[PDB]
């Protein structure tokens, strides 16, 4: 634990990036979290929503 | 069958042409919810039930 101060900064940056990439897997109330699935499955009037 | 004993048929291991369902005018209501009607020929499915 000698170099903990640098390791905390590295871990916080990597964890923030990891959470940012994890946010892509959430649909946020939509039918799916994948854009390609929505583009392939729906007409534009529902796809815009 | 009647609506209390509605008949459920599994559809699997087939290639399905849904374009004869869209282009047929015999259906009074042809309404899809989770999928576009014109994209049915472009997608692959499982757990198909009629």
């Amino acid at each position: 634990s000698a170099l903990g101060k640098l390791q905390d900064v590295v871990n916080q940056n990597a964890q923030a990036l990891n959470t940012l990439v994890k946010q892509l897997s959430s649909n946020f109330g939509a039918i799916s979290s994948v854009l390609n699935d929505i583009l392939s499955r729906l007409d534009p009037p529902e796809a815009e929503v | 069958a009647s609506v209390y004993a509605w008949n459920r048929k599994r559809i699997s291991n087939c290639v399905a042409d849904y374009s004869v369902l869209y282009n047929s005018a015999s259906f009074s209501t042809f309404k899809c919810y989770g999928v576009s009607p014109t994209k049915l020929n472009d997608l692959c499915f499982t757990n198909v039930y009629a």
